[PDB]
């Protein structure tokens, strides 16, 4: 009748460690955890990735977080799976979606 | 599977699984039945005469 699903959560993806950072904050809205950022352009606060800047992903945010957070906590290393990172709807390409952390230490399997 | 990986780049780990459930409660049933006081006084189809 009431099905009820419980499922392991794992968003490590290999046996690296994930390593966090504390960053100041410049988000403009709600942000769950698991969202990829970005250094705002002019002013370098972190801001959600908007999926259409190449190659600026820098972190994943390790905690939900909104606008008034004056610093956001995220990690700087480790591997994550495809399915359990919140992207943005406007990366709407999977073979960016795979290499949008290309060059640091993120990785996406 | 396990397909190839050397031991050298040893990579992708895998994850546990589960997650189902679902409750069947009540159930019952009673068949109630007389005791006949009073069909006893005659005599059964057994009980030989």
């Amino acid at each position: 009748t009431s099905k009820e699903t419980f499922t392991h959560y794992q968003p490590q993806g290999n046996s690296d460690p994930a390593h966090t950072a504390t960053a100041p904050g410049g988000l403009s809205a709600k942000a769950p955890a698991m969202t990829p950022l970005m250094l705002d352009t002019s002013s370098r606060k972190l801001v959600a990735w908007d999926g259409t800047t190449d190659g600026a992903a820098v972190g994943i945010l390790a905690v939900a977080a909104d606008q008034t957070s004056t610093t956001l906590t995220f990690y700087k290393s480790g591997t994550f799976r495809y399915e359990d990172v919140l992207w943005p709807e406007a990366a709407s390409d999977e073979t960016k979606k795979r290499t949008a952390f290309a060059g640091t230490a993120i990785s996406i399997v | 599977m396990a397909l190839y990986v050397s031991p050298i780049v040893s990579g992708e780990v895998i994850r546990s699984r589960g997650g189902s459930t679902s409750e069947f409660t009540p159930g019952y049933v009673k068949p109630k039945h007389e005791v006949n006081p009073q069909m006893t006084l005659r005599r059964l189809p057994d009980e030989d005469p």
